[PDB]
DNA sequence: TCAATTGGTCGTAGACAGCTCTAGCACCGCTTAAACGCACGTACGCGCTGTCCCCCGCGTTTTAACCGCCAAGGGGATTACTCCCTAGTCTCCA
DNA sequence: TGGAGACTAGGGAGTAATCCCCTTGGCGGTTAAAACGCGGGGGACAGCGCGTACGTGCGTTTAAGCGGTGCTAGAGCTGTCTACGACCAATTGA
């Protein structure tokens, strides 16, 4: 949470190879990632609490994503999360 | 190699793991929770950056500024629903004049 | 006393950014009152967050948190 | 120019820019005046006053966007304080 | 190939 | 009776009552028909459907309050879909 | 199919009268039906998400209560 | 612990709830006492207005209608419980003058 | 989840002869469990914000002052500070 | 001496 | 009969004293961009008049909601195996 | 000088089985509510006229903003050290 500036830079590098980003735009992207992190993690905590569970795992994160993200955004985010866990487990 | 390159990501799954375990969300944190969170965060970041870089190129610019981020978010219905209570600093508004006034 | 420093040109600029064509003369005092109420609500919470940390200066995070708790999350100030 | 194409030009100009539409010094003075009612000898960061202004201006612009809709609903192009009151009452700010 | 979304 | 007096009596009648104003069986069938698009063979606790009806009825009554405000804003007595759309858009439900 | 017509015009104007409305346009009933359908689709989706996370098949009043909390509407009296 | 503070709400149960709810790694000693004193005061404030509303309706019991009538007729409790639906509570009797 | 006994007992000292319906106390249980989770979530935040690991009566005070409106906070804080004084009095 | 509120 | 309290270690969390240097404030001067005041005209708000159409009130007819009362089975809580799971710890040079 | 790799161990969750309750399905009767038609009337909307208030332009004034100067409060980080909460064991009563 100290910064995602390196990682937002890598993603921008791989998405728009030539386009750079401003120092004020990066602060907004860091705020965006910190806000979305909090939103997903708090919902995952509530999800674990409702089920009387003491661990937060991939299912809690995915269900929090589906609850939070609207429409097709949720479908594609769920697909990317699933692919990442599938490749990491392998 | 690294835990982000294990998953094929760019966001740090180790850092997300530490933030999950320090934030008092649960007594325990699973192994795939940091990876899933990092993947979803990376996907949303990539979406916003792609649309922002498209908007900046429509303004004949080679640098994303907060105005381009606001344009990209407000012009996408799903991202507008996601960030619907969010104020973007130095972002402005969508250019929209009511048809009655014209 | 400094509510009249939010001048009529400034309020009219804010309205033109909102898409307003004509502005009645009684709008400016109403806008000043509304801004006064909004600023009071945010600043009370920000100062509460300031005194809690036993600080004497109001931090940008103190404002950002006082806004997050009114459902007006603001990106760009950490 | 007649009465009202300069208004449209201004709408286009200020809907295209992203600057702060309120002067910084009077707004800072207002912020300090309001804060003194809660704590005495309060200090402020420059980023704190800038965040307050960035939030206040966005809130006011968004409220004017709803005031305009309330004015169009009543077959009018002039926004009036009753439009502000209706918009604020509907979004639950103050009944 | 730039990282381009498949989203609508 | 003159048109409106029975309307005011009906307002007073349904404003001091607390019962649910929609029939329970049609609302239950609507709820199951809607839920059929998200999962099949879905059972429902009776309290679940009762909570859905209470929330839906409170939501519609609160929305009709705003619709009536938008009707009065346009110097009218009859609520029109225009008013519902204005209330929903200012509430943020719509665009 | 076509269970939205079970929310009849008399029930809609009963809710309108509780909302303080005197006169109602004849196009209000379809608009209200669409609005109610939107609200119910939004709530019974979070409710079914909460239900499937619990690996259950009955939708509990607690799932509805939480799905209402998620949309900012707190409900009192159902546990 | 509830008797020492002069409370009626359970300080021990608030303590266990605070510890189990993972609100912080540690929970203090006056935290449950303060929290119970806050919940009990708010409960007594609602239960007085709803109960005055029960005598204003010539009732000897309190129903959800009385709780809603008490909450919405109090500006502070209405602002506090502003996004709260009370089941079988109705609405405040109110007709516009057009 | 169930505060029925204590809501009954506070009722007897404010309105001795008045009763509560089953649905009316199923509502006050929701009110108590809601305001408890409001204060314990704001106080949880106020501890993290100061990089603090314990929730104290100071944080409960600040959360009550942030969540409760106007004169509710003035009168709830004055009762919280009076029940701790008596709790820790010899 | 019923318990009342000074609010 | 288990929960609500009590008593006694122990270790760390946090309070307090002491520097440190950042940044917040107070002030001045110059420039000038923006605010302010006035004069004017016209467009828009608002108040009438008139039409007519659509909504309401009411008197029948119909329909299906609601209330009991049976019958069956799914599936939500439990409770004891069972192990796979993560927190914890140590090494450790990226 | 953070997270990655490799063990160790307790325990949280997964699984099979049970059990009962509560959800669904059917049926019949009653009557309350929905639906349908009809006849007015009142409210919505259109058109017109008036007058005043708001936009516009111009000239004057006034503080905002920028660029320096300087001073010090207080935020921020150590370093110490103690006292208070976690943990465990007794214990006893609602």
């Amino acid at each position: 949470k100290e910064s995602y500036s390196v990682y937002v830079y890598k993603v921008l590098k791989q998405v728009h190879p030539d386009t750079g980003i401003s120092s004020k735009a990066m602060g907004i992207m860091n705020s965006f990632v910190n806000d979305i992190f909090e939103r997903i993690a708090g919902e995952a905590s509530r999800l674990a609490h409702y089920n009387k569970r003491s661990t937060i795992t991939s299912r809690e994160i995915q269900t929090a994503v589906r609850l939070l993200l609207p429409g097709e955004l949720a479908k594609h985010a769920v697909s990317e999360g699933t692919k990442a866990v599938t490749k990491y487990t392998s | 190699k690294s835990r982000s390159s294990r998953a094929g990501l760019q966001f740090p799954v180790g850092r997300v793991h530490r933030l999950l375990r320090k934030g008092n969300y649960a007594e325990r944190v699973g192994a795939g929770a940091p990876v899933y969170m990092a993947a979803v965060l990376e996907y949303l970041t990539a979406e916003i950056l792609e649309l922002a870089g498209n908007a900046a190129r429509d303004n004949k610019k080679t640098r994303i500024i907060p105005r381009h981020l606001q344009l990209a978010i407000r012009n996408d219905e799903e991202l507008n629903k996601l960030l619907g209570k969010v104020t973007i600093a130095q972002g402005g508004v969508l250019p929209n004049i009511q048809a009655v006034l014209l | 006393d400094n509510i009249q420093g939010i001048t009529k040109p400034a309020i009219r600029r804010l309205a033109r950014r909102g898409g307003v064509k004509r502005i009645s003369g009684l709008i400016y005092e109403e806008t000043r009152g509304v801004l006064k109420v909004f600023l009071e609500n945010v600043i009370r919470d920000a100062v509460t967050y300031t005194e809690h940390a036993k600080r004497k200066t109001v931090t940008a995070m103190d404002v950002v948190y006082a806004l997050k708790r009114q459902g007006r999350t603001l990106y760009g100030f950490g | 120019y007649r009465p009202g194409t300069v208004a449209l030009r201004e709408i286009r100009r200020y809907q295209k820019s992203t600057e702060l539409l309120i002067r910084k010094l009077p707004f800072q003075r207002l912020v300090r005046e309001i804060a003194q009612d809660f704590k005495t000898d309060l200090r402020f960061q420059s980023s704190a006053v800038m965040a307050l202004q960035e939030a206040s201006e966005a809130y006011l612009v968004g409220l004017f966007e709803d005031t305009n809709l309330c004015a169009i609903h009543a077959k009018r192009v002039t926004i009036m304080p009753k439009d502000i009151q209706l918009a604020r009452r509907i979004r639950g700010e103050r009944a | 190939p730039p990282r381009r979304s498949s989203r609508l």
